[PDB]
DNA sequence: CAGGTCAAAGGTCAG
DNA sequence: CTGACCTTTGACCTG
């Protein structure tokens, strides 16, 4: 198909679709499902207002996380580990 | 509620009641026969919202709930 | 009531 | 830790 699929609305980079509610690239689905699946807490070493692209987005993961929640993503839509 | 997990039912499924992921999951395991295997000790809770943490077990409660085999058709 | 589709869940593991 | 790549699930649909 076309090299154009969708945009991670959280860095910019390509999207195959959405995750966890939001367009978003394999690198802040995965970001995010391990932050929520650890319960991981980060700070920010600066005012809490990071750019996010796809060149800084491991930067600062306080900032990473929050835009993937001020864009909409959904910590219910990460489930409980399977094996299955 | 689907026999298997409890979850709103579609409809009859090869023979019971059951929700579109038991339909489905079943379909899938006779079309490839696939063969689990249970982690613990094959007498997991299957439940709308456990059903996914082993399929030995989801396969197995299919069977005993009465799903047929027989009504997955051939290629 | 069957069987197919495909978006979005799951998952691994080189780098 | 990250993110590229792989597998399964189940809502929705037709015949
Ligand atoms: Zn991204
Ligand atoms: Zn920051
Ligand atoms: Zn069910
Ligand atoms: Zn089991």
């Amino acid at each position: 198909g076309s090299f154009t699929k969708h945009i991670c609305a959280i860095c910019g980079d390509r999207s195959s679709g959405k995750h966890y509610g939001v367009y978003s690239c394999e690198g802040c689905k995965g970001f995010f499902k391990r932050t929520v699946r650890k319960d991981l807490t980060y700070t920010c070493r600066d005012n809490k207002d990071c750019l996010i692209d796809k060149r800084q987005r491991n930067r600062c993961q306080y900032c990473r996380y929050q835009k993937c929640l001020a864009m909409g993503m959904k910590r219910e839509a990460v489930q409980e580990e399977r094996q299955r | 509620p689907c026999f298997v997990c409890q979850d709103k039912s579609s409809g009859y499924h090869y023979g019971v009641s059951a929700c579109e992921g038991c339909k489905g999951f079943f379909r899938r395991s006779i079309q490839k026969n696939m063969v689990y295997t249970c982690h613990r000790d094959k007498n997991c809770i299957i439940n709308k919202v456990t059903r996914n943490r082993c399929q030995y077990c989801r396969l197995q409660k299919c069977f005993e709930v009465g799903m047929s085999k027989e009504s997955v058709r051939n290629d």
